[PDB]
């Protein structure tokens, strides 16, 4: 059969993981006890020092900016939690792509098995395509040009949207690598900037896979549809069908083209 | 109150002393002429049966009951006009939520099987060539018959 | 103002209330 | 303790299919209460057939039967097969189903027999694995008839198995 | 009252030594077609 | 003959209506009595509140204030009729076209 | 025939697909209007309007 889609979408999780989010957690996990125990003892030793000596306002300015802090803290610690937010992303992007706008009912596939299922009925047809050019030796080549174009059009199709597929996944799993180094950026005032930034980042990449998953998943699935019942029969024109499927690919390209700019149009249009 | 007067007494069980089989002393007729229709085979009535059959089943059910009329092992080959099936249904006892065990004997002119039947209603259908047949709906979504090993 | 908000709350609650096939396969009968 | 709790035993008044002769209650309840190799064959039957095999849509007829059939051990070993990651609901769920058939059961001794079988997986592909061949080894007694109409409909002998093993064959 | 329990309440059964068989608005027009085409046909077999 | 654009946009169409159109539908539908009745005795409590507390205008200010935020939420809730405004848009294409 | 048939198609297609984009993209603003009808409460959520 035809499997694409999914083999690069493993391979894309598994070196977005294992660098990415697997660097994160370890180096989280190695600072959270020393990082625990140096607020603490840090903690305790300003408490003295306000207490006897410095400056302070004892009970309300003193324990709710220790508030602040600890709160902060363990809000960026709650990182450590990293494979359960790749989980997340990696399975939002099935569920939503599934059933939520084709109504129809999910054994529970996920994107590259739909994308791959869709390009080997294309790809079916061109190998049909083939197969009655090879049967007319000569005055058969007509057969190979309709299945080039039958292959063509599948392949750039499920081409652009698996690679915009394929950016989204990598540019969230690097922001979520790179975020704790921008969570603490919201600690000096100068810094807050990149934490303004990087979140718009995040809400571009997370509505352009919102957008490519869904819509994606239905075009797909209409091109899939439309290409299993072509045939090489007496009964259909070759015209019809060869130009429908053509229709079809640029059609769900230009709309796709479009998504890109409508997701960072939104990112920009929320203030941040 | 403990009393009642009243008492219950118990179904007694009969055993069959040929199959060992313990017998206690709307859906069941569908699920009767279901079986018998989709089980038995006559080159004269088989028309009737098979769609009967086909308007019974859920389009699953369909495909695997026409696949017994398909290849060189097909019904209409193997028993085909020289060979005929007769089935009746002995009992039928729903247990649950779309499900019952019908208990049923066939044999060859020229056996004992238990069908597990899976099941719902679509409604009355809106064709007079259906509606003259399965006005309830009646469909099988899931079937299995297995027959006794050996003797039965 | 109490007539008014409940005429209009009437309203919306009035538009509030306000808002299986067989197979196909190869034929039954074939020629004996 | 004059409540109507506890009714009579369930009594089965056997009844022979060649002289029609009629029997009555006995101490079959604290023995053996399944009797003749024709009977015992037809639940050692029912059991591994149902025990083994599985259907989404027909499942919980053979779950419960398979319990109504089993003694708590036993009971205990079939539910666990459901449980987990590698839960037979979660393996084959709603896309693969297992059928078997029994070939030839032969009782061997006092409460045991052996059964011999086959299995196979289909699932919604439409495909079909090779069959399998399996042979259990059933331990077994009964317990006469159970107090509840949802039991004495689906086991009114008591038939139970003590113990259960199936190996590949 | 209890000492004196009723009568053993009668019990008889019937065993039928041939079959083992142990004894102790839109509904008017789908029999009537049924029937018809059960009664006006004939088969020796059915 | 050639449809392939028919049933691809009648596809569409029902696609967008059981997922973009009937869920706004659904939840409109829903907290329109709710929010509706919330509304009515917020006003009451808070027109009393005001005249026995924090200073407000109640002849210009109250009633004015609430006639805005009647008419908005008048609207925004008028959108849960969704079906006229989808066949009207279903509508306008052929009709031009 | 090939030269036809992608003419034919590639002005088809686009033409028929930003007719898809402007179909989908009104349904979209007309079901999520309220969120934002409702905008106009309040003055710093006006620029949603």
């Amino acid at each position: 059969a035809f499997e694409l889609f999914t083999p690069l979408f493993n391979k894309i999780d598994q070196t977005t993981a294992t660098y990415v989010t697997d660097i994160s957690s370890r180096a989280i996990a190695a600072i959270t006890p020393v990082v625990s125990v140096g607020l603490t003892l840090g903690f305790i030793t300003y408490g003295w020092l306000i207490i006897r000596g410095a400056v302070e306002m004892p009970v309300a300015e003193f324990l709710n900016r220790c508030l602040r802090i600890g709160i902060i803290v363990s809000i960026a610690l709650a990182g450590g939690l990293y494979q359960g937010e790749i989980a997340n992303a990696i399975t939002t992007v099935p569920d939503e792509l599934a059933s939520a706008l084709l109504g129809n009912p999910t054994q529970g596939a996920s994107a590259a098995a739909l994308v791959d299922q869709s390009a080997q009925q294309g790809f079916d047809r061109a190998s049909e395509a083939f197969e009655e050019a090879g049967f007319f030796s000569s005055d058969g080549l007509l057969y190979g040009l309709f299945g080039i174009i039958i292959l063509l059009a599948t392949g750039l199709l499920a081409a652009i949207g698996g690679a915009f597929l394929l950016l989204a996944k990598i540019a969230l799993a690097l922001l979520a690598g790179l975020g704790p180094l921008f969570i603490l950026a919201l600690i000096w005032q100068p810094t807050h900037r990149f934490f303004d930034q990087w979140a718009q980042q995040v809400l571009n990449y997370g509505l352009l896979i919102v957008l490519f998953a869904a819509v994606f998943g239905l075009l797909m699935q209409i091109f899939g549809s439309y290409m299993a019942d072509l045939r090489f029969d007496g009964a259909q024109n070759v015209a019809y069908a060869i130009g429908g499927s053509v229709i079809l690919s640029i059609v769900s390209i230009v709309l796709l083209m479009q998504l890109p700019s409508i997701a960072s149009g939104l990112a920009g249009g929320i203030g941040l | 109150v403990g009393f009642s007067q009243p008492a219950p007494a118990p179904l007694v069980l009969r055993v069959d002393n040929a199959t060992g089989a313990v017998d206690v002393v709307v859906d069941t007729y569908w699920l009767n002429q279901y079986v018998l229709n989709r089980e038995a085979y006559d080159y004269n009535t088989i028309q009737m049966n098979y769609d009967t059959t086909a308007l019974l089943s859920a389009p699953a059910v369909q495909q695997d009951y026409y696949k017994l009329f398909d290849g060189s092992n097909a019904r209409d080959r193997v028993l085909g006009n020289k060979a005929r099936i007769t089935v009746r249904v002995r009992s039928i006892q729903p247990n649950g939520r779309g499900q019952a065990t019908v208990r049923f004997t066939t044999q060859q002119h020229n056996q004992h099987q238990i069908a597990t039947i899976g099941y719902t209603y679509i409604g009355a259908p809106m064709r007079s060539s259906d509606r003259l047949l399965n006005p309830l709906g009646f469909q099988v979504t899931s079937y299995r018959a297995d027959p006794e090993i050996l003797n039965n | 103002l109490l007539c008014v908000i409940a005429v209009v709350l009437v309203t919306l609650s009035y538009k509030a209330y306000k808002v299986q096939v067989i197979p196909g396969y190869t034929p039954r009968p074939i020629r004996p | 303790v004059g409540f109507s709790q506890p009714a009579p035993a369930p009594l089965v008044l056997r009844v022979d299919n060649a002289t029609g002769a009629v029997d009555v209650v006995t101490t079959l309840r604290e023995h053996e209460s399944s009797y003749g190799e024709v009977v015992d064959t037809y639940w050692l039957n029912q059991y591994v057939l149902n025990r083994e095999a599985y259907d989404y849509n027909t499942i919980q007829m053979n779950y419960d039967t398979t319990a109504l059939l089993s003694a708590p051990a036993v009971q205990q070993d079939y539910y666990k097969l459901f449980d987990g990651s590698n839960a037979r609901d979660r393996v084959l769920g709603n896309k693969a189903r297992i059928t078997v058939r029994v070939r030839s059961i032969q009782p061997n001794g006092r409460g045991q027999a052996t059964v011999r079988f086959t299995t196979q997986q289909h699932n919604s592909n439409g495909t079909v694995e090779a069959p399998q061949h399996q042979i259990a080894t059933i331990g077994y007694t009964y317990i006469g008839a159970p107090m509840r109409s949802s039991d004495r409909l689906l086991n009114p002998l008591g038939f139970q198995v003590t113990s259960y093993r199936a190996d590949p064959e």
